[PDB]
């Protein structure tokens, strides 16, 4: 199954993912795509062949950043490649607003009626980044 | 007899990879991201016939964003308007194709009417590989290769 990771901080999203097993382009088969903003154009080029997304994004992030995460999964929602797949979305260990991000991001309106998961994260909270990635599997098996 | 046509269209269909109908980036009608949507530019555009021009940055290699035609009906001439005003305010998506990708999986990726024009990259290969972009696809060039193989009817 191959899958594809698109975040912000992607250094960060793939030392999230190498917690997982125990950068900057080409890394179950998730090959997780660098977070840098001259590589965020270019992140178009490896969509083919995929069956599902994982995109993160930085809550605790400047809003700028928000702004960027915002516009990134706009651009990956109605991708053609990527607009039939399911794909979840998931941040930090410790954060000082799930409600904010649908409000903020505009995912009632547009992200309705096709499966999507919008879940909480954490890299301290193990058991709940599994119950996620069991909901984008069962996603998947559809 | 016309089976004999048939079977031929089908083999020449699945034999046909999206290299061979694609135009060569030689070939393609492109723009550069520092282009100004002036008068000048306009006419150029509005004359090559294209609907979706691929818009790059630095190496015509190097394709960044999609120019639509039905976007341009709406601007003046005289403002000058540069072009990354449109482009980032549009974003079209890219879609980016390899070589070897064979004509029904790349049609069924049209089929969803989301986009009409793909880029065709090899993986090339010393030195790290890297993905060396070729050329343009459309909906147009394989379904005029569909009727081309005179099929239906």
């Amino acid at each position: 199954y191959d899958l594809v990771c698109i975040g912000l901080t992607g250094s960060g999203k793939t030392s999230l993912l190498s917690k997982l097993c125990s950068t900057t382009g080409f890394s179950l088969n998730v090959k997780e795509l660098g977070g840098a903003d001259n590589i965020r154009k270019y992140w178009s080029r490896y969509y083919q062949g995929s069956q599902g997304v994982i995109f993160v994004l930085d809550s605790a992030s400047s809003e700028d950043d928000l702004e960027a995460a915002r516009n990134e999964l706009h651009s990956a929602l109605q991708h053609p490649q990527l607009c039939t797949l399911p794909f979840l979305i998931l941040n930090h260990q410790d954060k000082p607003s799930v409600q904010e991000i649908k409000k903020y991001f505009e995912l009632e309106p547009l992200a309705r009626g096709k499966r999507w998961i919008l879940q909480p994260c954490s890299l301290d909270d193990m058991d709940a980044l599994k119950d996620s990635f069991s909901q984008l599997i069962n996603l998947l098996e559809e | 007899k016309e089976e004999l046509n048939i079977i031929q269209g089908a083999l020449e269909l699945r034999t046909k990879t999206v290299e061979d109908v694609m135009t060569p980036l030689r070939d393609c009608f492109m723009i550069t991201g520092e282009a100004i949507l002036d008068f000048n530019t306009m006419s150029e555009i509005m004359e090559s016939g294209y609907t979706r021009i691929p818009v790059f940055e630095g190496e015509r290699s190097n394709i960044v964003d999609l120019l639509f035609v039905k976007d341009l009906a709406f601007v003046d001439p005289d403002d000058c308007t540069p072009l990354k005003t449109i482009t980032k305010f549009y974003n079209h998506p890219l879609h980016f194709v390899f070589n070897d990708t064979k004509l029904d999986a790349m049609l069924e990726e049209f089929k969803k009417g989301k986009s009409h024009l793909a880029i065709v990259q090899r993986v090339n290969n010393e030195g790290d590989p890297f993905y060396e972009v070729l050329g343009i696809v459309t909906l147009e060039d394989v379904i005029e290769e569909i009727i081309k193989s005179e099929i239906l009817d």
